[PDB]
């Protein structure tokens, strides 16, 4: 598992992040 | 001469509040209403075909999903799509009837996301979004004083639509968009034991107005641990983010409502822990038809459907399927009255969006988005009784925080607790 | 009589390594093999059917590829999917297949999670992937002594299909698979100026091991910055994670490689500062078969496709869509061989996996998941010249690196800095 990287493959799930460590969204 | 309707739910899991044990009944009521109403459509027979959502294991699916709605589209050439309402069966649907364009309507699939109506084109959700709860989360922050900080975990279930992820995603944008206060989140699994030093340590480093996503009984053993370290509603205020109402019984009866309640003997420590604990939840639709529209809906669940539709906040989602049907039916006979037709998809669509709307909810207006407006309830403990209760609400459409039957939010120090401590965190 | 084989590809955009104009021809050559070989399906007429993955804007779209994918599988009923090669193109295409029970065979697709052949069944990855890059960091990191800390830092492009989201995502969770070190890691956005603070700020607080996925522009920047700061090759080590070396220029000619000029005038500080910079790109085949077919597939494209393919690494993806089709065509045959049919998708498949094979890249093994091992180069930069060439190589299938024409890494220190430095980051 990972807090940003796993969860799955679909531009749904990647709209902000939120588990990950980003300057944008 | 005839509707063709395309569903594509859980047709044979029961488990969801979109499965069409829930929602078939609620679209046969809303279908049988059109029939009787001479104003709505007049002589069309509005016919239904159906599609599972769910995969060989029976749960919603990426691929069950977009496949049926294939299966369907050409087959049937509907004039709209009903469901699905997991947001991983509801995006690669979206997109297809997006691409079709063939309108979309559904009461589940409150993804961030799905509101990309330039995506998601034709697209109306007439059920909950996530990004409606972080409106109440900045009207609840405007009227408290807290300008600063919140802290946000959340745990979801390895294989599952991910809720609480999609629900602290719609919370963390909308906020930040309206607010730009720091929003810290930290996501746990609810099974390992590792994450509750972690969790409890982040709780008195990251945020002292903390949002939980998770389920009952871990928003309950993460508060006795809480309590059992010292953190009380003087410096603390964890929300449970518990938009179902799981951790509740239901509005009908059951008096009174305890969620820290579990007969394990740490009944008497929970209570104690719960006097920092609000619980955030939809609001239950107040007017008449609601309660006539679930003796109904429970009636013709037994009947037709050979389901037993309990009583709780999810019915509000077989409810929205309901209103939402309707009020395609009236943009459909009014794009048929100013000379269109059932497959004007942007039409009929625009006419649905921006617009109040009477349904067995009540009041419920799409806002410009496409977006049903969600009213929230804030559930606190009575301290005297120890139960808790409904003591303040939030009309989506108008964004108000209304006291509830002339109750206060219980403080243990009078008002709520800053939202950053006093000489920092350390 | 005839195999009926399915593609799903840009087949008008042609800036994709995977696109039609380029693997197009590629096919055409591994056809003509597969005819003029009479151990490979004697006297059957391999067929093909296109479908294009892009959307009406030309991109690559997790729309437009499933639902080609549905229209070759009823009107052509293929026995083999080849592409796409987009990852969210390949997705849901590649969710269909497993459940259409029909092999999948591409070079492209990298990600992750395409691995978990539980849900991608039938799916074989005959190019790279990104989890092979985390076998390559690994190794590295066991031959250089860094066994606790390193950081990594990429960008995208809004819109695009996430490539260094994907290149990191594989190479963060095989490296902690296998070494459980501290991986740091920050998004940025390459055009947003308020980060470069941010970045410069993490690299001297979170890391000296230091992987970069950008453009070549970026990570020439983020070296200039570097260097304006005082990073040096003594503490900090800057690798640029450029698998299709678009920093630099073919292997064919364009004697030397500079991947720091410019001509702007900043060049001569941006020799002193990629000093410190090392490029790890996927590696060049040698072997001679690769040189001819690199010479025949440009005449074909020309003539065929209107196309001029240029020389560079990403020729290694319609290599490798050659090399996998013929690979597959055996594996049929030999289906056929023992008593199966073209559609024994399971037996056919694991024919193809845990499998060495010749092909046009010279050696390439299918592992037991039915990916492509992967091999690497690692560029450095004489330090007389300040040109950059391969001095480390890595072969993915026995995971050794061996020094390339008695190259030595240059270090400005003598041997790599530590990946710690001495009293703490502090
Ligand atoms: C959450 O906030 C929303 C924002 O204000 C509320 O919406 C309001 O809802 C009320 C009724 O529920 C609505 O009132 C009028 O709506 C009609 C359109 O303007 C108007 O024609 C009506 O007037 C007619 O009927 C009344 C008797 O009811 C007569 O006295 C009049 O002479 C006339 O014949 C009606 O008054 C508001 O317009 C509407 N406001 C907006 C901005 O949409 C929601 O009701 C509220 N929800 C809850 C649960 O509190
Ligand atoms: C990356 O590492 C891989 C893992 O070691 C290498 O794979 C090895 O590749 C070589 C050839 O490239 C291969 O050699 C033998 O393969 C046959 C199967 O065992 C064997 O039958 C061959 O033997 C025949 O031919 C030789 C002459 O070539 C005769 O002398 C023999 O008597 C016999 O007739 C051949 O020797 C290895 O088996 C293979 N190893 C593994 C573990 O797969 C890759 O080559 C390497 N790639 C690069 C670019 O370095
Ligand atoms: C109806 O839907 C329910 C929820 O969608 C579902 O409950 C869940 O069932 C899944 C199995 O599909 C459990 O999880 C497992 O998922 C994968 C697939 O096997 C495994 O690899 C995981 O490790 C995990 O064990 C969920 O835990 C479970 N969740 C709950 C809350 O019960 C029902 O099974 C569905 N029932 C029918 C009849 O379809
Ligand atoms: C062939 O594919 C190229 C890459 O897939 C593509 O380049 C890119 O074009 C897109 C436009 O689709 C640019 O981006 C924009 O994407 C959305 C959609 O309009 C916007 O909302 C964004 O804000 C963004 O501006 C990319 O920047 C661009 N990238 C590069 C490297 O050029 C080509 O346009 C495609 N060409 C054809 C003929 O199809
Ligand atoms: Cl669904
Ligand atoms: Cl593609």
């Amino acid at each position: 598992r990972s807090s940003c990287f796993g969860g799955r493959i679909d531009r749904i799930g990647a709209q902000s992040g939120l588990g990950c460590n980003s300057f944008r969204y | 001469s005839d509707l063709t309707v395309a569903v594509v739910l859980p047709l044979t899991n029961t488990s969801y509040p979109w499965s069409w044990a829930r929602v078939g009944p609620a679209v046969e009521l809303a279908l049988a209403r059109v029939k009787a109403r001479p104003d709505l459509l007049p002589g069309w027979t509005v016919r239904m075909v159906l599609g599972s959502s769910e995969n060989a294991a029976g749960v919603c699916s990426d691929t069950a999903a977009p496949l049926a709605a294939v299966d369907l589209k050409w087959e049937h050439s509907p004039a709209v799509f009903l469901g699905p309402g997991c947001v991983y069966s509801a995006a690669p649907v979206g997109r297809f009837t997006a691409h079709w364009r063939v309108p979309l309507l559904t009461a589940g699939a409150p993804a961030l996301g799905i509101g990309v109506k330039d995506e998601y084109a034709l697209t109306t959700r007439t059920g909950p979004s996530h990004v409606k709860l972080g409106d109440f989360v900045t009207a609840l922050h405007r009227r408290l004083g807290w300008e600063h900080q919140a802290l946000v975990l959340y745990a979801d279930r390895l294989g599952d639509d991910r809720p609480c992820f999609f629900i602290v995603e719609g919370l963390y944008m909308r906020v930040r968009e309206r607010l730009n206060i720091t929003v810290n989140h930290q996501e746990f699994v609810e099974g390992d034991p590792d994450h509750y030093p972690k969790l409890l340590r982040a709780v008195r480093r990251k945020g002292r107005v903390i949002y939980i996503c998770s389920s009952p009984d871990a928003f309950r053993n993460l508060m006795l641990l809480a309590l059992n370290a010292g953190l009380t509603g003087e410096d603390y205020v964890f929300f449970h983010l518990d938009v179902f109402g799981q951790s509740l019984k239901s509005a009908q009866g059951l008096v009174p409502q305890k969620p820290w309640e579990r007969g394990d003997g740490q009944d008497r420590s929970a209570r104690q822990a719960f006097q920092a604990a609000k619980i955030i939840t939809y609001k239950e639709p107040d007017n008449p038809e609601y309660l006539e529209f679930l003796k109904q809906l429970k009636l013709l669940a037994d009947k037709k459907f050979n389901f037993t539709v309990e009583d709780g906040l999810k019915n509000i989602i077989p409810a929205s399927f309901h209103d939402g049907l309707l009020l395609y039916v009236q943009a459909v006979t009014e794009t048929l009255a100013q000379g269109g037709t059932v497959t004007d998809g942007e039409n009929i669509t625009q006419r649905m969006w921006n617009r109040s709307f009477q349904g067995v909810t009540g009041y419920l207006k799409i806002d410009r988005n496409g977006d049903r407006d969600t009213d929230f309830s804030l559930w606190d403990m009575d301290p005297e009784t120890g139960a808790f209760r409904v003591v303040l609400n939030y009309n989506g459409t108008s964004q108000e925080l209304m006291a509830v039957s002339e109750h206060k939010l219980y403080w243990p120090l009078g008002y709520p607790p800053p939202d950053v401590p006093k000489c920092g965190f350390d």
